[PDB]
């Protein structure tokens, strides 16, 4: 059980490290997404102002 | 430091 037990440890540690990295990956990706989904809101509001500026 | 590697690779091989 010497290398079976160590095998258990080694595999668990790879698996923990990867789940936590997946949540960290998720945070990077959401902050970039925030930067993206704010870029969309700006130019729909600007063209709204362009539309009623054209009425003048 | 050589011996604590020789006596701890053996513990994993057991």
């Amino acid at each position: 059980s010497q290398k079976n037990g160590i095998a258990t440890l080694l595999q668990a540690e790879k698996e923990a490290h990867e789940i936590v990295s997946k949540a960290r990956k998720y945070r990077q990706d959401k902050l970039k997404q925030a930067k993206t989904d704010a870029a969309k809101e700006i130019d729909s509001y600007k063209i709204q102002k362009d539309k009623e500026l054209k009425e003048f | 430091q050589r011996q604590v590697i020789f006596e701890c690779s053996k513990f994993i091989e057991v």
